[PDB]
């Protein structure tokens, strides 16, 4: 046998990838574009010597 | 990070269970029960 093999359908893989990305964004408290929805902290340095 | 309330989580859980059972994903669902008036209008009762 030296023939070629069948290929997957790209559209279904695109659906799966989109679903994975959306669920991951939802679970980690991010917007639909990946922008974080929570404010961070600065941890101001405590003066010089 | 994400917060919620007990009633909201219970609502989400029951909605998920109904969605799973109606679409014949979970086997052995009671066919007769799934034809009630409430479930017939599930297109409008699945959101608060």
């Amino acid at each position: 046998v030296g023939l070629f093999l069948p290929e997957y359908n790209p559209a279904l893989t695109d659906y799966w990838q989109t679903l994975r990305l959306r669920l991951f964004n939802l679970r980690h408290n991010l917007s639909i574009d990946g922008q974080p929805l929570s404010l961070a902290i600065y941890a101001e340095p405590t003066d010089p010597k | 990070a994400i917060k919620t309330t007990r009633l909201a989580e219970a609502i989400a859980g029951i909605q998920l269970y109904i969605n799973r059972a109606l679409n014949r994903i979970e086997p052995n669902a009671r066919a007769d029960v799934s034809t009630r008036q409430f479930f017939t209008d599930w297109t409008v009762n699945n959101r608060y």
